[PDB]
């Protein structure tokens, strides 16, 4: 596997909305209950969805699978995301559906064969014979740091007009600060495999052959969301984003680091690391560390200057 | 009079919904689950109707004589038979709410009832 | 006659399903308490031989009386039955006249579980003595049988109905007997009753009533 | 036996999705009375039940078993814990039903023998000659803590939209942020071990050369659970979880440590050890703490710092 | 005496809903839960009473309802109200601020009784307006 | 003592906005949310005293509420006021500074109760010209 | 040490404003944006206290408020003062230099502190003339 957790430092930003009010547009907005010195306190804060993330993600892939030469989709190309659930989907791409539970096998191969965004992010189809596939990575809000007592996010509205020479036209629109984190997992050892049990169907060896390609696409598709592309309302809003600390682990058992909510997760999840290792009887464990707030790490570990060398010793 | 409270706001429920054309904050009042979603609610649709009493498009009328409501929304014309919720029974409902979040179900299953006759007719 | 009081601290609540739609019952059953109690001294084994067929590794200690009455309010919930009191406290009573105090003793201290598996339950304290019997007007709490007579105002008088020893045995079904509970049914609270108790132990300032 | 109490921080989430109606996904709840000086509130809480605790835990123990190399029976194999209950998954196995009630200690030693989780996890089978075997580990429902004149737990909820080039795609999620607690019991001292009175039958030889593994495995398979690995929606809402405060106590009779809703339960719970081991005679009575809010402790305590070092010294 | 300081205030929060056609500082009032909630509410309701009388579109007078009661005549977008009694005095905001800082209770009162006087006044000028 | 402190400060800031007629230092005083706009205020508005003082149209006196209360009379155009209690001492204003680099609470605080005399001096001295 | 720099350098400036009657050398004091503009007061405000020396009217003293604290005793035109504390030395003086150097805030400061001093001493002096 390989997960990461990541902290961003953004400003005047407007990266996800919701219904709006009258001639106001809002920022999307979530409870959080956080501790402090006196006690349990609840806190609304700006929260980003992670379908934007995952949306990002996965036309990011599309955009690399397409350069590449692997197949994709029919309505994937154009970028929706709908894959194969209704049966309008089927009959554009042209595919049957299944008949029974014994044939239901066939079907996840032939449609992991179309389209490498039904394999690395899953599909469902309902009807007669469910076809399930859990994705292959996985993302969660945006939240910022809870850090302390003093939550750094500012939220404010801001007034726009539109110029006329006939009046007869003015709307308010909503305006971030913050200093945000996440945390993302990737399992790349069930890449390429099919997902439901049954026997051996033919096509499985062209699944084989492409296995490594498909790995090291997925694997390049990340630095989208770890280079700070996605959300909305980047035509006249564009953020201005800096990377401050990231943490990335390649294990080979379960795993998954501190949150980023601490200035000292660092230390205490290379440490937590380091026993896993001997705990769970693994073999391989690495860990690669992004610093730039200048923040106590540790001994022993990897530093490195950018995310393009992070991504490059990834896929070697 | 705690009906007649409900009542009152079912009508308020139902002028907004008309004069918006969307059943999102009567969905919103009928699925709440706390006192924070239901005041959310009395807040933002009393801020549609204030807008519709500023334009003249909600006006207070009677139709013996009723008291009602008349709404104009995208070129049609509807009548809400009842009165407007007070402050006072905002306040009375919301204390109510406080003790059960039922009486938002309730009035929301209402407010929709009066809304699909008048949009039947 | 020697009777046994326990403190019990729940964790989030009981639950017992009504034989015979899946509603459950407010207080736990006479049975399930029996069954906690004697859980101390089988722990490991689920079945054991009557002489004709396996019953349930419980039906040694068929002949002890015992009651409970809750300490704080509680909400029923459908959604199965479940009765949620987390945090909250119930005072069981046992009275007995078949093993020594220091047996009964040491097995209310091992207790940690009423109803199903989920039903988590510490002991907090628990204390030991004797009973003295008497038939005179009383006040009580713990619920008694439908057969007590009532001398206070019909207030809080909720009907139930429990199955005898007889139903340890699987395939089989214990014999229904009517019970009243002096309960408020919303919130689920406890509150004292008057009885003309025709048997009654009193127990270290509360009284029980058994017939 | 091993018991323990275990104070939780989640921040956002949607771990169990009851029921769906409309276009909204509901979690959970359940009423909680609130005593104020006017009165008595009733207030809904979320709640996250133990099942799906339990099959996240069985999970664990089938992927670190098939490690290992102890049996793991075959619907078992596939993650549908349906275990021996009908005659089909008997005919699917491939065991003799049970004659009669003399038998019943022979088809438990076969079943036992030739699935692991039917030993931990507990089965029941249906028939004419009825056989039982309770879990030998018995989890809680998840509350959050009911502490002082507040409750630190809210819910609202989300909108989403499922974009699309032919309009013609809208959802809601709720979404809950809380202080859970939880606790378990574990007693290990009847891993392996026939569940029945009557004449020893062939077999339990190998049961008793297989009972340290079995028990090693069980106990290193609630790492993962007090880890932060159950629940669902974990693809696109990945919480972000963290250890507060936690209790485990080892023994050799019936304990269990007080709930972990007051602010002051280790102390407690430490007296309340005493005088249980000074009533029952115990030989064995050892208990470790996690404190990371720095709430009062007493002494007479081993001082941990990571579940990492409390799973080894369990294991020692 | 504290009956009247708090129907003395109420009307003061009434002439200000009237006036400002705003329930905002009204709500804000009666769902105080400190001194100084009640106290900035106490500020921003006299500071929209001010502006009222500086253009001259709340006035004090007298009604005869036979004998002559004290009244506040108030003109808002048109419509005229009409608030039978008196306006607060610095010595009843003083005393009502006291009663605060013993029971915040006291600004529910007011709260109830100002958004009672305002919705017979706006029932009884609708109605009117209808005739 | 802390009490008495912003009480104090706030006894300067509403003898401040009598004089100048201005609420624009108190409004800066109640908004602050750094230590260089409560110093600021704190400046401006004993600059404000000083030239009231200079021009003897602030004094110092003692009235009769039986017991003699300190008091501070405030002449402005024509109009005369009096704010009982005593000014801040620079040992008040250097403490209630520290209590700001603590915590900018205490400046919302003091003006409020700021606010609070100034509308009590100004309603009563209205309604003595209305009589 | 910054502390009691700083307060002997406002006892310094409260002096010269009492012996001068003149707040023009504290107005440049605590506007300075620069090390020029407080090293010229700085000299300017010595070199008045020194005329003041010379001629009698400004002396050092002890005073009793049980123990025995140093003052400054000033004569200034049939007025009498008496501040309370050290003035500063020379090594104050240049330590508060290197102050300045660092930061212009310290100005302020002591600006403020002086202000203070002789605001509190005029007002005692006012009132026991008016007695």
């Amino acid at each position: 596997m390989i997960s990461g957790s990541v902290r961003f430092l953004v400003n005047l930003e407007s990266l996800n909305g919701v219904e709006s009010i009258g001639n106001l547009t809002k920022h999307r907005t979530a409870p959080v209950v956080l501790k402090t010195s006196t006690g349990y306190l609840v806190r609304y804060v700006p929260v980003i969805s992670g379908e934007a993330l995952a949306h990002a993600y996965q036309a990011s892939l599309v955009d690399i699978a397409k350069k590449e030469g692997l197949p994709v989709g029919s309505l994937s190309s154009q970028y929706e995301f709908i894959k194969f659930s209704t049966d309008e989907a089927l009959k554009i791409e042209g595919i049957k559906e299944p008949k029974d539970y014994n044939d239901a096998r066939r079907f996840e191969v032939e449609v992991m064969l179309k389209d490498v965004i039904a394999d690395v992010g899953g599909f469902m189809y309902a009807g007669g014979a469910p076809v399930r596939r859990t994705s292959r990575i996985k993302l969660g809000y945006m939240i910022p740091a809870l850090r302390g007592d003093e939550i750094p996010a500012q939220l404010e509205a801001q007034f726009h007009v539109r110029f006329s020479n006939k009046p007869v036209a003015i709307f308010n629109v909503e305006v971030s600060s913050a200093l945000y984190t996440f945390s993302f997992e990737l399992d790349e050892d069930l890449i390429a495999v099919p997902s439901t049990f049954g026997e051996k169907v033919k096509g499985e060896e062209e699944l084989e052959r492409q296995k490594a390609k498909r790995v090291k696409s997925a694997i390049k598709a990340l630095y989208s969301l770890l280079s700070g592309n996605f959300g909305g309302k980047r035509s006249r809003f564009l953020p201005s984003m800096k990377l401050m600390s990231l943490v990335v682990t390649k294990t080979d058992f379960p795993f998954m680091p501190e949150p980023a909510h601490d200035d000292d997760y660092i230390k205490t999840t290379i440490m937590r690391l380091g026993k896993a290792k001997g705990v769970l009887n693994g073999n391989l464990a690495k860990a690669y560390v992004i610093n730039n707030e200048g923040i106590e790490v540790g001994e022993g570990v990897t530093v490195l200057s950018t995310v393009e060398d992070l991504v490059v010793k990834l896929e070697e | 009079e705690k009906e007649n409270i409900i009542g009152r706001i079912a009508n308020l429920l139902a002028v907004g919904f008309l004069y918006s054309e969307s059943p999102t904050l009567v969905d919103r009042f009928a699925n709440a689950l706390s006192k924070e979603a239901v005041t959310k609610v009395l807040y933002d649709v009393q801020r549609i109707v204030q807008m519709g009493i500023d334009r003249s498009e909600i006006a207070t009328t009677t139709i013996k004589d009723y008291p009602a409501v008349n709404v104009n929304s995208s070129g049609a014309k509807y009548t809400v038979v009842g009165y407007l919720p007070t402050s006072q029974d905002i306040e009375d409902f919301l204390r109510m709410i406080e003790e059960d979040v039922y009486y938002a179900r309730k009035a929301g299953a209402l407010a929709m009832s009066i809304a699909n006759r008048i949009k039947l007719g | 006659m020697i009777y046994s009081k326990v403190f019990l601290k729940l964790h989030w609540g009981f639950s017992v399903v009504k034989p015979l739609a899946k509603p459950g019952f407010y207080l736990p059953p006479p049975t399930t308490l029996i069954g906690a109690l004697s859980y101390g001294k089988f722990r490991g084994v689920d079945n054991i031989n009557l002489g004709n067929v396996y019953g349930s590794p419980a039906y040694n200690f068929r002949n002890i009386m015992a009651t409970a009455r809750l300490e704080s309010e509680g909400v029923y919930t459908e959604d199965t039955g479940k009765v949620y009191i987390p945090n909250g406290r119930l005072v069981v009573v046992y009275v007995t006249d078949s093993i020594s105090k220091e047996e009964l003793e040491k097995l209310c201290w091992s207790i940690t579980r009423i109803g199903c598996k989920e039903c988590l339950a510490s002991v907090e304290n628990v204390e030991v003595g004797e009973a003295k019997k008497v038939s005179g007007r009383v006040k009580t709490r713990y619920y008694f049988r439908d057969t007590v007579k009532v001398v206070g105002r019909k207030e809080f008088l909720e009907y139930v109905t429990f199955w005898e020893e007889n139903g340890y045995i699987w395939g089989k079904e214990g014999s229904p007997v009517r019970y009243i509970l002096p309960i408020t049914t919303y919130p689920l609270a406890s509150k004292e009753v008057e009885v003309e108790a025709k048997e009654a132990y009193e127990v270290g300032g509360e009284y029980v009533v058994f017939s």
